[PDB]
RNA sequence: CGACUCUUAGCGGUGGAUCACUCGGCUCGUGCGUCGAUGAAGAACGCAGCUAGCUGCGAGAAUUAAUGUGAAUUGCAGGUUGAUCAUCGACACUUCGAACGCACUUGCGGCCCCGGGUUCCUCCCGGGGCUACGCCUGUCUGAGCGUCGCU
RNA sequence: GAAAAUCCGGGGGAGAGGGUGUAAAUCUCGCGCCGGGCCGUACCCAUAUCCGCAGCAGGUCUCCAAGGUGAACAGCCUCUGG
RNA sequence: CCGCCGCAGGUGCAGAUCUUGGUGGUAGUAGCAAAUAUUCAAACGAGAACUUUGAAGGCCGAAGUGGAGAAGGGUUCCAUGUGAACAGCAGUUGAACAUGGGUCAGUCGGUCCUGAGAGAUGGGCGAGCGCCGUUCCGAAGGGACGGGCGAUGGCCUCCGUUG
RNA sequence: AAAUACCGGCACGAGACCGAUAGUCAACAAGUACCGUAAGGGAAAGUUGAAAAGAACUUUGAAGAGAGAGUUCAAGAGGGCG
RNA sequence: CGCGACCUCAGAUCAGACGUGGCGACCCGCUGAAUUUAAGCAUAUUAGUCAGCGGAGGAAAAGAAACUAACCAGGAUUCCCUCAGUAACGGCGAGUGAACAGGGAAGAGCCCAGCGCCGAAUCCCCGCCCCGCGGCGGGGCGCGGGAAAUGUGGCGUACGGAAG
């Protein structure tokens, strides 16, 4: 669910989400689009997960 | 017109993908499989095409349970005990 | 650290579930090295750390049921999981002892006719 | 279509990655006898069923 | 590629073969008991001259007699080297010697269907009893073991040509007169059996 | 002398015969003679560091454990208190399928219990267990101007 | 010259509210708080992404529609776009 | 691998409009002629009638050769690279090939409803897989208002949940 | 019960069988590729060498392709190659 | 009117079980053609065969005489040899076509209901305790429940049986 990558995306990364889009991909398998609440900026979470 | 200009004509599909056998034999109207007849409890197969029974045997698939069977037949199906250890 | 199903064993439930997760995250921390693009040093990693957490888990459900079957043991009905799955028909069998009864009539027969050990002359 | 069923856009799915040509180690292995993928399946030339 | 080629005929690729051939083809033959003894009489009378086992190829000039036989403490032999050690000493082992310088590979298919090595028939010892003689010649290449109670044609007489060198021992050599007869006095081990 | 054409030969092409090979068939024989609601056969979809097919496998996903074996695996990397293979008895085994809450869209519920937001409090969200048909023994519950009984 | 889901109005008046109030039940009024999962979504849509073995003069359901001439969505010429 | 003596057969090809595969002559031939049309300069590049840019001349002419969709396709979309094969000349180009990318919804749809119809159970038929039938020969309702006898949640206050 | 049957299944052993147009349709990524709306239809395709030692380096070409050199008993075996 | 029985028939996500589907070489039950043959053809033949449907098992089915015989008699079933291309069937055409005895492989016999006797002498299920088994079995304990006289168990079955 949308509901279910909130909850999984705050538990493993410490951080609150505003709204999760998703698609599935032609590839076959579901991308999620997870928007941040706006006192966590994206960017100083993303160096901390460590994607650069 | 019977030919080539009827065949522009055909853009909707009678049959589809069956969920027993897979195959695209499904008719969306009849609700029936072609291959295997899906809402009939028993598999669509007849002795009359013996090569059309043996692309869907026992043989075809995993046998995912059925290969273990073999196996765990040759010790006279043994359960709750353990080889002796270390 | 490498980890054996031996020194998982002797261990504690909530002591496992603990190393359960600090391999998840590990695990979870390779796969993001695999996208970022870079290490084959943790590229090997990745099924080193995915067979680690099998044996975690394998062990953690090992010993669930080892548990269950010593407390359905004395009991007359134990869940379909723990009974002997075997074959179908054989489960469908006379038990040990039902094919073991012979009627009133038949152990009087082998009572005053059993069949006797004997050698002709010729 | 655009318009499609789960179902339909997962047998897609598998379709596209199966349409991949084979990577170049594959025939470097002992007992290799694969040239090139043979069953692959171009859109204009195979049309995939349904 | 085969939508629209030829599948049913003899002579179209893929197809049926002509009368395509059935396991329920006469394989065996069945021949007179009288005719089968009055074979094994005359593969024995032909190993008793020497122009005829010289004919097929037995080397047999160091050899003392021509119906060899030997002692009945040859049954007891246990080891091959006990059994060499006869043949050089009877002077039948070049017949043995002949056996390993033909050993070759078969011409043709054969070597695929397990029939690769072939080589000659050397002698063939006949026995009463058996104390170990089966053993301990078994390994020497040439030789035949038979007990004299159940002589074979395939044996005595190999490829149909007659005069096979025969080794016999003085047990079996002496059963001969039973199993047979002579022309005045039937044989004591077949129910109605004379000679031809 | 031309050029062209034809014949023969050498050499070179085209082509894949012939021969020699055979981890495959075919045939006969032997021993066994074992599937499934404890979810079969079959199907779908996934799973490898690099991986399409085949094979293996099931979110523990080219495999876990256990035993036997005792140094490899290998296309390229990479990191003996047991590598790898074999065996296989422990454990696990996604979706569909007899296919089982109802529908085939993966669409709608109902019940009970858990946790979180909360401070059981009706919503919400996640998770867990149940909810198919026939039928048997029993159990419970009521039905009948069926047959009576008693007040 | 459709059905049904769905929604509303009315006729009735079983009930319900509290004893002059810190009013009560009740409000289809105005605000405020919380939530809305699952699946499809790219592109072609045709003198070259569809169907006719193919970039096949065939076939394949629609929507929008400028100026001039003119009865005109005719033909002929032109602008946007191509 | 073969000679000799025997044994055995799926044992001898020119044909069957034979089967399968290969190759000729035809022949560098028919052909590459439906819907008016191209030209100049430059750029990249080993290489240009065809690519790209600019300029000219044209065409579709709003019932379009325009802009969007439904069926159907299934990645053909998009960028970059390549020029083997393919695109019936070519190609620096492509819907080819190789890489990478790309489809974000409470409100657009689907889901919901019923339509023609399809189709279980009851029942009926049928040797049987099953078929007929859709309100018909059926004990086809598991749902709300009140109320006692009871129970727990809150200072059991009194209601939620319920027996 | 036994004696009896058994072209499916799990194992095996064997052959006066077939030898890649043969033998199973299938010796190989074969019930695969591909064809049909569907039921169904259904291929072709074995071999470098003892060992990859699979041709470095130079040279012409934009390149494919060459010329040399080199490996090898042999390329008169150069990756669909006895 | 009420309450207790009983009968007959409903509902349960009631406690515990069980069936379905697959494979289908062999096997059991049905159903069942036409090519073909007869130099045509219709009865016959192909053939109770192919296809169709159902049900199994490691084998199945059969099976301990409502038998064969006509003998000096044999003695369940199944299988092999032979009977035998026979007796018989048949547009008496084409064609079809067994059995007994005989030799062998194997060899094994049995059980009810009824009839009657024994105080239902019988069986099933729940709860406790003790063994105890991945074939829920054994022994205690209970005015624990139930089925069963519309007949459970023992004795007994044509070879006769029972009672004293």
């Amino acid at each position: 669910n949308k509901h279910q990558i909130k909850q999984a995306v705050k538990k493993l990364y410490d951080i609150d989400v505003a709204k999760v889009n998703t698609l599935i991909r032609p590839d076959g398998e579901k991308k999620a689009y997870v928007r941040l609440a706006p006192d966590y900026d994206a960017l100083d979470v993303a160096n901390k997960i460590g994607i650069i | 017109t019977k030919g080539t200009s009827s065949f522009g004509k055909r853009r909707n599909k009678t049959h589809t993908l069956c969920r027993r056998c897979g195959s695209k034999a499904y008719h969306l109207q009849k609700s029936t499989c072609g291959k295997c007849g899906y809402p009939a409890k028993r598999k669509r197969k007849y002795n009359w095409s013996a090569k059309a029974k043996r692309r869907n045997t026992t043989g075809t698939g995993r046998m995912r349970h059925l290969k273990i069977v073999y196996r765990r037949f040759r010790h006279g199906f043994r359960e709750g005990t353990t080889p002796k250890p270390k | 650290a490498k980890i054996k199903a031996r020194d998982l064993r002797g261990k504690k439930k909530e002591e496992l579930l603990k190393q359960l997760d600090d391999l998840k995250v590990e695990l979870s921390q390779l796969r993001v090295a695999k996208v970022t693009g870079g290490a084959a040093s943790k590229l090997s990693k990745i099924r080193v750390v995915r067979k680690s957490i099998a044996r975690v888990l394998t062990v953690i459900n090992q010993t669930q049921k080892e548990n269950l079957r010593k407390f359905y043991k004395g009991k007359k009905y134990k869940p379909l999981d723990l009974r002997p799955k075997k074959t179908r028909a054989m489960r469908r069998r006379l038990n040990k002892h039902e094919e073991s009864l012979k009627t009133k009539k038949q152990q009087r027969k082998e009572r005053l006719y059993p069949l006797r050990k004997y050698a002709v002359k010729a | 279509s655009s318009h499609k069923t789960f179902r339909i856009k997962r047998f897609l799915a598998k379709k596209q990655k199966q349409n991949r040509p084979i990577p170049q180690w594959i025939w470097m292995k002992t007992g290799n006898k694969i040239r090139y993928n043979s069953k692959r399946r171009h859109w204009r030339r195979t049309k995939l069923g349904l | 590629h085969r939508s629209g080629q030829g599948a049913f005929g003899n002579m179209c690729r893929g197809g049926r073969m002509f009368a395509p051939t059935k396991t329920w083809r006469r394989w065996h033959r069945r021949v007179n008991t009288t005719q089968k003894r009055y074979a094994i009489c005359s593969a024995l009378a032909a190993s008793a001259l020497p122009a005829l086992v010289m004919s097929k190829g037995h080397r047999i000039e160091e050899v003392p007699e021509l119906p060899l036989v030997v002692e009945d403490k040859v049954e007891g032999y246990k080891k091959t080297k006990e059994a060499v050690l006869l043949l050089k000493k009877l002077k039948a082992w070049n017949d043995i010697k002949k056996v390993y310088a033909s050993q070759r590979m078969r011409a043709g298919k054969g070597k695929m269907r397990n029939r690769r090595r072939i080589q000659r028939r050397g002698p063939c010892v006949i026995y009463n009893e058996d104390n170990g003689i089966v053993k301990a010649f078994r390994n020497i290449p040439g030789i035949t073991l038979l007990n004299v109670t159940k002589l074979n044609i395939l044996k005595l007489a190999p490829g149909g040509h007659v005069g096979r060198f025969c080794i016999w021992t003085e047990s079996a050599f002496r059963k001969l007169d039973d199993l047979y007869g002579t022309w005045r006095k039937a044989a004591s081990l077949k129910s109605n059996y004379n000679l031809p």
